[PDB]
This record gives structure tokens, sequence and C-alpha cells, in this order.
RNA sequence: AUUUUAAAAUUAUUUGAAUUUUUCUUCUUAUAAUUUAAGUUGUUUCUAUACAGUACUUUCUUAACCCACUCGUCUUGAAAC
RNA sequence: CCUAUUAGCUGGUUAUUUUCGAAAGAUCUCUCAGGAUCGCUGGAGUUGAUUAAUAUAAUUUUACCAGGUAGAGAUAAUGAU
RNA sequence: AUUUCACUCAUAUUAAAUAAAAUAACUCCAAGUGGGCCAUUUUUGGUAAGCAGAACUGGCGAUGAGGGAUGCUCCUAACGC
């Protein structure tokens, strides 16, 4: 016998292989795995890792936020491993060249009409193998409603977690333990 | 591309003669050290003005007990001494911190002064090395100087010749030699122990404790 | 005991039998992992119906080949032999159990003229 | 019948199973109820710094965009 | 690369010389030192002994100092015991 | 040389002093001489006696030299002197000692077996003191005078012990007990 | 059955022999700053602002300073984890710690030693030694100096 | 099938070199080999000059040496009277 | 027939290999054969590390703290004697 | 106190030692568990108990192997073929 942590087997955490059976996504994963292995760049390694991430970790990126992120380099390539969505709050958009998995068709039309162009990851690999002049971005990973119920339980002091309730009215989990008048608050 | 093969060919002779001069200096240093220690010892004899060595600055420790029924801090000291199996051996640099931490596992180990022939034997016939990248080491017997140079050559300790000369005399690099070495996996003693239960210093036969110079016979009997 | 013939090494013969299947006749010899509480076989007691484990796994260089030194392939009719024209030395032929007499004959003849051996060549004649 | 009233056995084995977790030690701590009338003036100090920078950047942008 | 046999780095001469480029020189130097003839060790031993006569005399001095120290420690122990006897 | 007959003791003398401190600028150097199973055991015993008789241990004691000082002639015949102090299951007692072997090394060992066999005193319970030399006519023991008698003889009430090679199981006839 | 705020503090909160009486007058002249290491030791002569049961003898940083109070950030071990705790005590119960006094004079050493040595271009290490083996040197002992010591019998 | 190669050692040279002082003294300038490199190869027999036996493979049945308490379950603890 | 009423209780709960692997503490509870909640565990995932170093450590060293158990005392106080 | 500019405090062995220290950190979902017992040392009640109740660590439980003839807990030692 020997005294080792977990009998001496290194344990890794997270995704190991792509779960999706989308053949185009499998081809993309193979291409970028090869690129990351052969080319030394961390750019391709990051893209290969992000391509196999779950849906909740490929969050959408709005046109307005994408333009804001790309404001300080107008001639570079904005690459995201999520999907690009349109922002109606944005009055005008200009000259953005964006590589992404998906473009909502309204956002695609807006990008083309603004003079820019939309690229897929095969195009990005073909004409930017090492990610030169490419800035990779990602949308808000934990802005979705699920994380609003995570963290400290609602009922712990200073807890911002949303409870799971049928309705959000006056009669639904608002009386005791949520206001000082009825026993305690929070 | 034809220039590449010849420029990688000439560098082999360049480094060969570099280490050839370096080993001439090495052997001169070694014989000078041998002459200095004996001459100081001899000068100690004419008049009542003595000479000695201190603690040898390096000790070899062999674990004696298994993995079951051990106190938590004994287990922790074993872990950070890299002494995990019932017959593992490691070199430990001797100072106040290591000596105090070794005193707590004293009844479960036996340790002593290695001496040059024994450390050379340990490295030559039981020496295995951690080759892989950080935390991915993949234990490998030495069998060559290439990996020693790859991990330590940029730190000018390339070679088992250089590396025994660093383990025996506790030189400026132990962090990169002792840590580089995999823990020695030793056989049971050829003629057996006396009693793992009892101390080497008890009048009754026993094994654990500081054997000092008496660990060389145990090592080459377990080797 | 390990049986060794040529390069083919089999770490164990006499396949594992279910515990107490010898003395209980509603217990079939087919192996079953004994859950139990104090089972004497789950606990790995001495001299009692040792359990199968991955350690007995045969070398994958010689995992599925017969004493033929070939992998067996079961064929059901002619033209199902076609892939073996390129592997006549790595594969042997076994005819499906439910193949008629002259259907058997006409694929035995094809296999022989194809230079691929047949395991059960003396069946139904 | 009678129950085991109490024991601390195995408890710190469980504690050291996942180690003794240490506080995260973030760089900044909230000043929510810490020394008021002092951090109010620090708010004023910070505003005094941002005030000039905003208009300086606006002037630079206008002069460079013509 | 494939794992071959781990050759004995002590008895396999080629492997040991590959690991230690100075080993062949050191071993040859020792081998010729053994090869030195019996007459060489026969003729110089008396000279080497008369050259160490002084060293063994000094060691006699060193050890006889210890013998005198032990003797006088014995003497004072006996004197103190005899004083305390009554 | 017969290893079955042999003990495992040689001479040691390792020179040092208590640790010099700022408080005591020049502590006196000191000395003591004993034998045990090996040099490290002798050092441990010496430090045990240092702690018990004075106030100094390994932690506050160092040395400056070490040597092995064999005897003048190993194969002599000697008469030396020590004294014993041992504790029993209910008290503590003492005596002197002098036994005859070739030299100092094995002089200690014959007494340990004697004490173990007669009083069941383990070696951890025995202290030997003050190695010196003794006379011959001053023995007050019933045996040791005739050791140096002018002329002495006894017969050979020996019971044979032979080699395992010839210690055969089935004998042709019953052996006798006179020999010679 | 009894777990009051001062339970089990008979001797811990008692005043030492000869040490009774209120705190000295010049104890109120300690320059406490934020992020300062401080030892929290109860002074039972002062009842208000008294530290609680477990924090006597602990050490922590100042995260808050008030007109006569001090907020100390003490980690406390709770089952499987250590957590930070904000203890608010009076200044009588707080004493500037001597943990970083080992580091502070070394950082003073640096600005006067490393500054000159670097420009002189001498490579000198600064890390602490943790002295072990005793280096080889030359010694002189007179033959008169060697006195002896020898064992003892039972009485 | 684009490192069982480079070196390492050995042999037969050879060039210069050196030092222990030379028939296992040491290092490249060059050559050609070899393995101690660079995890076992060779020779002779037998099977055997047969198409299944008295041989070889395998199943089964009996012994023999050592070992082996009815499982499932509740239980701190089950072979449990 | 409602009704396959309810049961914090007893018994049972069906293929293989591989990998990880517990608790019998604690808080509350008309609670003490139960439950909820922490703790221990598995799976999933991200951020990291992969750079013999940093984070880190049931470890030691150096520096500095806090203690009133063992011991000691009736001369130092109470309580004894 | 904050901010911005300067200078710069080993970093080419690492502001002490050691470290199969990133096998880390964090998040989510959820199982089982919440009758425990034994050994050394300490200790309360009891004349005592294989008694009742606690502290530390290790085990039994959940675990086989060699030894103690025999034995859930002892010693050695933990387990692929």
């Amino acid at each position: 016998g020997i005294a080792l942590k977990n009998v001496g087997r290194i344990k890794k955490h997270g995704r190991k292989h792509l779960v999706s059976k989308n053949p185009y996504l499998r081809l993309l994963v193979k291409l970028y795995n090869f690129l990351a292995r052969r080319t030394n760049a961390n750019f391709n390694k990051i893209i290969a890792k992000r391509l196999i991430m779950p849906k909740r970790y490929r969050p959408p990126l709005s046109l307005s936020k994408l333009q804001y992120h790309m404001a300080n380099h107008p001639n570079d390539i904005a690459v995201v491993v999520g999907s690009i969505t349109d922002d109606k709050r944005l009055f005008s958009l200009k000259q953005l060249k964006v590589c992404a998995l998906r473009f909502t068709e309204t956002a695609r039309k807006r990008i083309e009409d603004a003079g820019g162009e939309c690229l897929t990851f095969d195009q990005l690999a073909l004409k930017y193998p090492t990610g030169k002049k490419c800035v990779l971005l990602r949308g808000p990973t934990k802005a979705r409603t699920a994380e609003k119920h995570f963290g400290k339980a609602p009922g712990k002091p200073k807890s911002k977690a949303r409870p799971y309730v049928r309705s959000k009215g006056r009669k639904f989990e608002k009386a005791r333990g949520r206001r000082k008048s009825r026993a305690y608050k929070k | 591309a034809a220039k590449k093969i010849k420029t990688l060919k000439l560098i082999n002779k360049k480094k060969r003669n570099d280490l050839r001069q370096r080993t001439l200096r090495y052997e001169e240093e070694y014989e000078s050290e041998r002459k200095k220690i004996i001459e100081l010892k001899r000068e100690a004899r004419k008049n009542n003005c003595f000479y000695r060595e201190a603690e040898k600055k390096v000790v070899f420790v062999i674990r004696l007990k298994g993995v079951n029924k051990l106190p938590p801090k004994v287990r922790s000291v074993f872990r950070l001494l890299r002494l995990l199996q019932v017959h593992n051996g490691v070199f430990v640099k001797v100072n106040k911190a290591t000596k105090e931490m070794l005193k707590i596992v004293e009844p479960y180990v036996t340790y002593g002064y290695p001496t040059l022939s024994t450390v050379r034997k340990l490295l030559y016939k039981r020496g295995y090395v951690r080759v892989g990248k950080v935390r991915r080491y993949a234990r490998k017997k030495i069998q060559d100087n290439a990996d020693i140079s790859k991990h330590l050559g940029k730190y000018n300790v390339h070679g088992i010749e250089d590396m025994v000369y660093q383990l025996y005399t506790c030189g400026p690099v132990f962090k990169k030699v002792n840590n580089f070495l995999w823990a020695f996996k030793l056989k049971p003693p050829r003629k057996g122990f006396k009693a793992k239960r009892h101390a080497f210093n008890e009048p009754r036969p026993g094994d654990w404790g500081n054997r000092e110079a008496h660990i060389n016979e145990l090592i080459n009997r377990m080797i | 005991a390990v049986k060794k013939v040529g390069k083919i090494i089999k770490k164990r013969t006499k396949k594992f039998t279910r515990f107490q299947s010898n003395r209980f006749m509603r217990v079939k010899p087919a192996w079953r992992k004994p859950r139990g509480i104090d089972c004497r076989v789950r606990r790995r007691y001495k001299g009692t119906n040792l359990m199968p484990s991955i350690g007995y796994g045969s070398n994958k260089k010689t995992k599925f080949l017969l004493p033929n030194n070939k992998y067996k392939y079961v064929v059901k009719n002619v033209k199902e032999m076609e892939p073996l024209i390129m592997n006549h030395t790595k594969y042997c032929v076994q005819i499906a159990h439910n193949v008629s007499s002259k259907k058997r004959k006409q694929i035995i003849e094809r296999a022989k003229q194809m230079n691929v051996s047949v395991i059960n060549a003396k069946a139904r004649l | 019948a009678k129950s085991k009233n109490h024991t601390n056995h195995n408890q710190n084995r469980k504690a050291h199973k996942n180690g003794i977790k240490k506080p995260k030690k973030h760089k900044f701590m909230s000043r929510k109820g810490l020394d008021p009338n002092f951090f109010r003036n620090q708010k004023y100090c910070l505003k005094g710094i941002q005030k000039k920078k905003k208009e300086l950047k606006l002037k630079a942008k206008q002069e460079k965009n013509n | 690369k494939k794992r071959l046999q781990n050759k004995n780095s002590l008895t396999n001469f080629a492997v040991r010389c590959r690991l230690n480029p100075a080993y062949k020189l050191l071993r040859s130097l020792a081998v010729l030192r053994m090869r030195k003839s019996i007459l060489e060790k026969s003729k110089n031993k008396k000279e080497k002994r008369v050259q160490k006569q002084i060293q063994k005399k000094e060691l006699q001095k060193i050890n006889h100092d210890y013998y005198k120290g032990v003797a006088k420690a014995v003497k004072k122990k006996k004197k103190r015991e005899e004083k305390k006897a009554k | 040389i017969d290893n079955s007959l042999n003990t495992n003791i040689h001479q040691y003398h390792i020179v040092g002093r208590a640790i010099p401190t700022a408080k005591d600028k020049n502590p006196n150097v000191y000395r003591m001489c004993i034998f045990a199973k090996n040099d490290t055991n002798a050092k441990s015993r010496f430090w045990y006696f240092m702690k018990k008789i004075n106030k100094l241990k390994k932690s506050n004691g160092e040395l400056l030299a070490c040597e092995q000082i064999k005897e003048r002639f190993p194969l002599r015949v000697k008469n030396y002197g020590v004294l014993l102090r041992y504790d029993s299951r209910t008290g503590t007692h003492n005596m002197y000692k002098e036994f005859r072997d070739t030299t100092k090394e094995g002089a200690i060992a014959q007494l340990y077996s004697e004490m173990a066999g007669r009083h069941r005193a383990r070696a951890s319970s025995i202290n030997i003191i003050r190695i010196s030399e003794i006379s011959s006519s001053l023995v007050r023991r019933p045996h040791i005078k005739q050791l140096l008698k002018r002329r002495l003889r006894f017969p050979a009430l020996h019971l044979p012990t032979l080699q395992k090679e010839y210690r055969k199981k089935f004998a042709s006839k019953r052996p006798s007990t006179y020999r010679m | 059955k009894s777990r009051g705020k001062r339970s089990g503090t008979r001797y811990k909160f008692s005043k030492k022999f000869r040490k009774h009486g209120e705190c000295t007058a010049n104890k109120y002249l300690e320059k406490l700053n934020y992020g300062d290491y401080v030892d929290i030791v109860c002074d039972s002569t002062q009842q208000k602002g008294m530290p609680f049961n477990y924090y006597h003898g602990k050490t922590g940083k100042i995260f808050h300073i008030t007109k006569r109070g001090v907020g100390v950030l003490v980690n406390k071990r709770v089952k499987h984890r250590i957590e930070q705790k904000k203890v608010c005590v009076r200044i009588e119960h707080v004493r500037k710690s001597r943990c970083n006094e080992d580091f502070l004079l070394r950082k003073i050493k640096n600005a006067e030693l490393i500054k000159e040595a670097k420009l002189k271009n001498e490579h000198i290490n600064i890390k602490r030694k943790t002295e072990g083996p005793k280096p080889a040197a030359m010694i002189k002992v007179p033959p008169s100096k060697i006195i002896t010591i020898e064992p003892l019998p039972f009485y």
C-alpha cells in the first residue's frame, strides 16, 4: 500500500468530449483541436475548449455590447463562441467583422447592412489560423435567471437569491421572515 | 535545411569538450577535497588542536512502517518528506526545521549518514527520475544524461556525475536534485531487520532511530 | 492456472461459477455478483469461489483470436464472405447454425477456393 | 431507549476530509456601516477626481473629431 | 519513445561509461594501480613505516594523554570516596 | 575468525564540549569513556549519562573531533575493573565487577548474560561504572584466584557436540562419554 | 445547561496577582491604524467593550476604528472551515501586536543594505538562514583545559 | 517507412595531443566494422516423414496436499441456540 | 361496497464489469424506531494550474502572543489539620 | 484617506525549511446517513462489570491477507492477474 490522494490518479474537472451530435459542430471541434494541438497559440486552445462547452456557457452577445467591446479596435476581428443577437436599443451599428457560431437573422442583416460581415469558425481558421488581429469575447455567463436562485439560500442573511414561488404577488411568501413586522426579516 | 544537421552535430562536440574540461576541473576539485579533509585531520593529531566534520548536512531516511494506523501529523510529515511506502527512501537536507519534523516520525523511520559510495550506488542502480512536465512527472530510470540535462542543464548540473557530487556534499542545489529524484523504492533487507518495533539505540535489538554511519550497510543490503 | 500456447496467453480457464450454485439447484452456474451482507465471497474469504475481475483480462494484442491465431467471422450466405478476400489470413469462417445443407456446401466451396478456413466445415453431411 | 447524548468522534476527520477551508480574503470590503462621515468625504474625494477627467476627455474627443 | 530494458548502469560497461564519461579513465587508473608489480609494494613498505614512525609516536602521545586523564579521574574519584567513607 | 563466538565492540573516543554560550563564554571541555554495542549506541548512552549527571543534552552539546583508539595488544590476557548498578522489580542495588576475557571489548558482555540469567535484569536496567585495571591477589570472588594459579587441571566432563554434517540421525551403536 | 457569555472564564478573565486596578493612563496613547495587526486580550477591569469568550489571546487586523472602539478581523475555526469574524471591542481590551515587528525591522534592513549592494553589483542573498550544520573551522584547546566527568552509583 | 540514428564501448588502423609510464594509459583529425549500445538469438534433436492413437489440445469423473461454517436480512456485532 | 383506506413499523425489492465512495456528529422538532437542515459522498460544469511557482499544507523553523492542567504549597491568601 | 506621476525593494533557486502543492478553487443537482462499537492514553458515576457517560487519535463497521491454535476491533500489513 501507498499513501496518496485518491490513490495517485490525477483528477480533472469539466467537459472531456463534445456532447452534441451535430456533425458540423463535430467537424469544427476536430478542426480546432488539430489547430490547438499543432499551432502553439492559446487562441486556438481557448476556442477548442469553448466549442464543447454547454449551452449555458455559450451565452448570447448583443450587437450593442459587441460594438462596445470592439470600439477601441475597429479593424480587428470580433470572435465569439456564442450567438450574436440584435439589440433594438442600439440606434446605429457600423462596420463590424464578427466570427460566431450563430447569427440571429435580424442581427445578420443589420451587420451586412452596416458594411461589416459575419464569419463562421471554418472561415476564421482558414484566414486567421493563429488568431492574429482577433479579439475573442463572450456574453454574460451568469446573467441568466437560473443563477438568480443560486448562491446563499433565500432566508440566509443578506441573501439576494430569488425564491421559487408560484406567483409574485402580495400573498406569496412576503409576510413572516421577509419583513420586520412579522417575526424577523431575512 | 542542410545546415541544421551539421550545426546540431558540431554542438555535440562543443558540449562534449565543454564537459570534458569541466570534468577535469571536477576531478581536480574532488581530489583536492579528499586531500584537504585528510590533511586537516592529520594536522589535528600533532598538537591537541582538533578537527572534525559537523553533521553531514544530508541524511538518508527509510520508512519502516506501513500506511495503516498512523497519527495525522505523522502522515503529513511523511507526505512532505515524500516517504509514502513501507520501503521508500529519500535524501533529507539536515537543518533545524527538517530535523525537528523528522523527530516526530522518528519511531517510524531509520536514517543515517549516506557516504559517497552508498549514494553513488543508490543513484546508479536505484535512481529513477521525474521526467514529465510540471505535476505530470512520469517516473523514469536514468539510463542517460539527456533528461538530467533537460531539467537541470540550464542550471548547469547536467549529469549523474554532477548530481552525486551535489547530493553527497549538500551543495547549492538540493531543491533541484532531491526533488528531481523519485523516491527510492527499496527491497527488504537481504538478511532481515532486527525489530522494527524497537529503537536502534536501545540495548535490546531494534531498528528505528538515527543509525548515523551504520545506515550504509542497511542501504546496500536493501539495494 | 495460466494457459500459454504460442504467443496466445490465457490467464485463467474454468470460468467462474456462481456462489452456492453447486449445492442449490435453483441457482444456475452463470456468474452473478453476490451483493449480500456477510457473503464470504463478496468479502473475499479464503478458498471460496473467487470473483472475476479486470485483472484477468487477456492481452489486447491477442484478445479475440482462436487457437487458429485468427479472428472468427460468422457468415450466413455467399457474398457475405466478400470482405474476407482481403483478410484471408487474419480471419476464419464459421457458418451460421441455421444455414441449410447446400447453402452450407456452396459457401464452403467458396471459402475453400477463397483460401479462408472454415471452423465448422463438417456440419450437416 | 437511551440515546447517545453526544460525541465529537470522527468530527474533525470529516472536517479534514475537504480540508479546513480558509476565508477568501478579498481585496476590498464593503463600507456599509463602517465609520460614516468619513467615507462620505471619501465619496466626495473620488467625485472631485472624476469631475475634471470627464470634461477633459470630452474636450479631447471633440477636438480630435473636429 | 518505447521503453527498452533498463541496462545495469553499474555492470554494463558501455552504459556506465555513457553515464559517466570519466569512469573509463578512473577505472583504468585504478586497474594499472593494482597492476603495479609485487616488488614495488615489497621494497617501499619499510621506508613508508619509518616515515610514519613519527605519526605513530604522536598518536602514542595523544592516547597516553587520555590514559593519564582516565587514571587521574580514577585517582580523584577514589580520593573523594575515601574522604566520604567515614 | 568465528562470528558465532564473537561480540561486536571496538574502542571509541570522541572529543567535544558543552555548547559555549554568551552566558558562559568558555565552558570547560570534558570526557568520559564507555563501550556498548556500537559507536552510535555509545554516544546515546554517553548523552543519557550527561543528562542524568549534569544538565546538558544533544540540544546543548557539540563536539570537535572523533577517533577510534584500539588497545595496545588485542590478544593479551587482562584483569580490568568496573562496577555494576542495577534496579530490580522493587529496588536498586549495586556491586563491583571484574571478569576475565582477552581484553576490554568482551569484558562487559559476559556480565550481561550473568545478570540476565541470575536476576532477570534486562540491559536497560544495568549501569556499569569506572573502567580501570585490577590486581590478581586482591580478588574476593571464589573463582578468580585459581584463574592465575601456578598450575591447575580439570578433566573433560565434556558432552560431545559435533558438526551438523556428522550429527547423523541413526547410529550403529550407542556412543560413549569418555572420549580422548 | 449553562452557556452564558462569561461562562468558564473564572481564571482567564481574572486579574493577575499584583496586577489589579484599571488600565494605565498612557495605554490610551496607542497609534492604531487600519489594517494593523492587534492582539485582543481581555481587561476585566473594563466591563464595556469586553471581548467575548473565545477571542482572548487572539490576533487580527483592524478593519474599523471608532471613537473608543475597534473592529478586529479574527478568523475562528468552525467545524470544517475557518471563517472571519468581526469583533468590536474597546481600546482597553486591544493591544498592538508584535507579529509583524519581526518583519518590519527586516524591511528597514533592506532599504539600507540592498540599496548599496545592488549598485555595488554584489550578489548577496537576503533570505533567513535557519541555521543547521556547524561549519568546519580550526580550534585550540590546551592540555590543561581537558577536565573530566564520570558516573555515579546508587545510595 | 523521413533518432534501434546520434553519441557509448570494443576491434583494426591512422593523425596530432598528453599524462598516469603504457600489451585493458587517456582525448579527436579521419576510416571500416562490431556489440558491452539500440528489452534473445543461434545450433541439434524430437513431434514427424501422421491425418487422430497409448502421442498433443480440451472436457468430464475420481483422488491426493493445503484451504473452505447456510445463504438472504435486521444489527456495533450472525455460522449462530 | 367506500377500498388497492392509512401504517414514522416487519419482510421482499430481479444482468455483468469498471470508477468514486459515506454516516452513525450537530441544530430544530408532541422529538427519542421518524423528519427537516448542516456535515460526510457522487455526478455535472466553469474558472484555474500545467511556467519543479504561486495559490496551498492535520508539517516544521524564526519572531511574538494567550493559558493555570500536571506538578508545587500549606511558610502566599481562603478552607482545613 | 483616495488618485496620478516619478525612483525601486532576491525574482537569472525562489523576502525561512519541506512538499506525486492545481488531485486546486467555486457553482449546481442529488443519494445514503443521522441506533454505533472497540483499542491506547485521560476521565466522571459506580465495590465492580464484556457497566453507564465523555476527550484525543486510530480502527471495527464497510475489510479481505500473514501471524496471535481458536476470535468483527491485537501485531504485520490493507487487496487487479
